[PDB]
């Protein structure tokens, strides 16, 4: 924020740019970090477009759903348990976690 | 791999967390092993998560010996093999 | 006893006569000698000899 | 978890043999009970597990047998394979028997409940369990007076973290620790205890009721350590509840005591300003001697000692925890030195040359207190002051340096400069009104 109508915007392409901001944006939600919209032709600010998701992270995330549950898997029983420990407990019992004094776990390989 | 060294580390590591009063350290550090800044403090956050699954809310003695068996086995090598030495 | 506390003390006595001086003038423009003395319980000779050298 | 051969139906139907066997001594009874207990484990059936052990419970305490329940407790506890919730249930029951034990002696109680903290020790299913049984052992102890044992062992309990609990009974359990701690003469130790609480749970309506204990806890603790205008605080933050700021029989003693507890304390921004907030509250007017009190120590005018010790004296003495007593002597002494203070600060306002003798009159102070104190609030740093005892005068006035005058000067040609603007804008409208 060089100062209330000059910018330093980066673009999609690589280059930098000084760029001049509209007069109905909020110039309180310009941060390091803002997605912001340019007019192809003056190179101005236009809106206040929020974070991104990558393509290929919805492409990701979008996988179809899987119908088999925990009944499915058999004989895994105990590594079941030492993975729900990682992955269920830290999420939804914050508490134990804390008087005990473990630093919550982040991997399980 | 000095004593000094992983006896200060344990401790510092312990005095945050809830190590019950008849828990010695010292009986964990007994042995001279090549064991790592970071192995030594993911075997204590294995005593408690050893200590959670049966229900204690303060880790004894009992789970800090069955940490050293399951974070630091071997380094393969040839130790599995005896007669080298 | 632990010699090296008697002989710093000494010193450390210096230190708080200098300081308790300094804390009975600070509330004074014309003090009498007289008075510095008394509070202090020091003798006027000794009074004055510090307080030259402060 | 599912017994996949539940024994309820078959626990209904053993249970009536067993209370046949229990005509006479239980020791064949319990071995079938046990032999059943034993089944449900393999079974790890929970209902069937705790009519069991609720009943195996009532068997042994209906013939007195604690010194054999206590082992046979001990042994469940370690049985491997126990249910969690079987072991909770049990240890409630024993529980639940031993506010009607009655006969119980001491020795009984005592064993019981040590055997159950033992059993319980390092576990979270039974956090509640254990913590309620060491407020009873606690409430035993100090009933025998043993005041140190139960004050360490209650101290031994960290209750804030313990989760299982209900946000009214934490806090129950804190104020009985910081209670004890006061008892025990460890005052820090208490102020330590109260920390743990955090002001926004107290913003609950259910809540209204621990919070005048509370608040009344730490006001002892302030008051015992002489940090007065904390205790201001906290009687203002009781007077601010509804329950007592309805009536108007509980919030006058409490505004009484705001009011001599926020004479009480020394100068200071924050002194003041609570002094002038309570000055512009309504309630106050009601009572007499307080806000006449309360006019003496905000009017910048000097006042007599001798004619208020004379004439609050006996409304400040009729009363409790300040001013009320022998132990209260502590409190008169700290107002004189505040009415001096405030002597000195309004003198020094307005004088400038005060002489010795003059400046030992008006403050009352016999011949050296005067020159003490002066040093003593000049070397705080409250008042610019400089005596000059041969000549026996008192410099009053900050000299003032070159930056302070030229300042001044400026201010005051803005000012008439500001003063002229007015007044040419204020002619062309009156010219206007009156030209007309």
């Amino acid at each position: 924020e060089l100062s209330e109508e000059k910018y330093i915007v980066k673009a999609s392409s690589g280059p930098r740019y000084i760029v001049g901001v509209r007069n109905s944006v909020d110039r309180s939600k310009l941060k390091k970090g803002v997605r912001v919209t340019l007019d192809i032709t003056t190179l101005t600010i236009m809106r206040i477009l929020p974070r991104e998701t990558d393509p290929l992270v919805y492409n990701m995330t979008s996988f179809e759903q899987g119908e088999i549950t925990f009944d499915g898997i058999g004989g895994l029983t105990e590594q079941i348990r030492e993975l729900r420990e990682v992955i269920e407990l830290p999420l939804k019992n914050p508490e134990i976690f804390q008087r005990v004094g473990i630093k919550p776990p982040k991997g399980v390989l | 791999r000095d004593r000094r060294e992983r006896r200060l580390i344990f401790g510092t590591i312990a005095s945050k967390m809830s190590l019950a009063p008849e828990a010695d350290l010292d009986s964990l550090i007994i042995r001279n092993d090549s064991l790592s800044g970071a192995v030594i403090a993911a075997i204590m956050q294995e005593a408690g998560l050893r200590a959670v699954r049966k229900n204690r809310y303060v880790i004894l003695q009992s789970d800090l010996e069955e940490a050293y068996a399951t974070q630091v086995k071997t380094d393969n090598t040839v130790d599995k093999f005896d007669f080298y030495k | 006893g632990d010699e090296l506390t008697r002989s710093h003390f000494n010193a450390l006595y210096d230190t708080l006569l200098e300081s308790n001086l300094c804390k009975i003038i600070e509330p004074f423009e014309c003090v009498e000698i007289s008075h510095i003395s008394k509070i202090i319980g020091l003798d006027t000779q000794q009074v004055e000899g510090k307080l030259s050298q402060m | 978890i599912k017994a996949d051969k539940d024994y309820s139906q078959i626990l209904k139907e053993e249970f009536p043999k067993i209370d046949s066997l229990a005509q006479n001594d239980c020791n064949s009874a319990l071995d079938q009970l046990l032999v059943l207990e034993k089944k449900t484990r393999q079974a790890s059936d929970l209902a069937s597990s705790k009519e069991v052990l609720a009943k195996i419970v009532d068997l042994l305490a209906s013939r007195n047998k604690w010194d054999d329940l206590n082992e046979q407790l001990t042994l469940l506890s370690k049985k491997h394979g126990q249910l969690k919730l079987s072991i909770q249930y049990m240890i409630q029951k024993v529980m639940e028997y031993l506010k009607s034990s009655k006969s119980l002696d001491l020795n009984t109680r005592i064993s019981v409940i040590e055997t159950i903290r033992v059993v319980t020790e390092n576990k979270i299913f039974v956090e509640v369990e254990r913590a309620r049984v060491t407020k009873d052992l606690v409430e035993i102890k100090k009933e025998e007076g043993k005041i140190d044992e139960a004050a360490d062992i209650l101290c031994e309990l960290q209750v804030e973290t313990y989760g299982s609990m209900e946000m009214s009974e934490k806090i129950q359990f804190i104020l009985e620790q910081m209670e004890l701690s006061i008892l025990k003469g460890d005052y820090s130790q208490a102020t330590v205890l109260s920390r743990k609480i955090l002001k926004k749970t107290f913003k609950n309506p259910k809540y209204e009721s621990l919070k005048l204990e509370y608040y009344n806890l730490l006001v002892k603790i302030s008051l015992h350590k002489r940090e007065y205008l904390e205790v201001a605080q906290y009687l203002q933050e009781i007077y601010q509840t509804d329950a007592i700021k309805s009536d108007e029989a509980k919030w006058k003693p409490v505004l009484s005591h705001i009011v001599y507890f926020l004479v009480l304390s020394p100068y200071g921004n924050l002194q003041n300003d609570l002094i002038h907030k309570i000055q512009n509250d309504n309630n106050l007017k009601k009572l007499e001697s307080q806000e006449s009190l309360v006019k003496l120590f905000t009017t910048n005018e000097l006042m007599r000692w001798p004619i208020v010790q004379k004439t609050y004296e006996p409304v400040l003495n009729e009363d409790d925890l300040a001013f009320g007593g022998e132990a209260n002597k502590h409190h008169w002494e700290d107002l004189q030195k505040r009415v001096i203070e405030h002597n000195l600060r309004v003198i020094s306002e307005y004088y400038s040359r005060i002489t010795l003798l003059r400046l030992n009159e008006l403050l009352d102070l016999t011949e050296s207190q005067t020159e003490t104190y002066i040093s003593d609030l000049v070397n705080q740093g409250i008042i610019y002051a400089k005596v000059n005892r041969p000549a026996k005068i008192v410099n009053f006035e900050k000299p003032k340096n070159s930056s302070q005058l030229l300042n001044e000067w400026s201010h005051n040609v803005d000012e008439l400069l500001e003063h002229i603007e007015t007044i040419g804008h204020l002619i062309t409208k009156e010219e206007i009104m009156h030209g007309l």
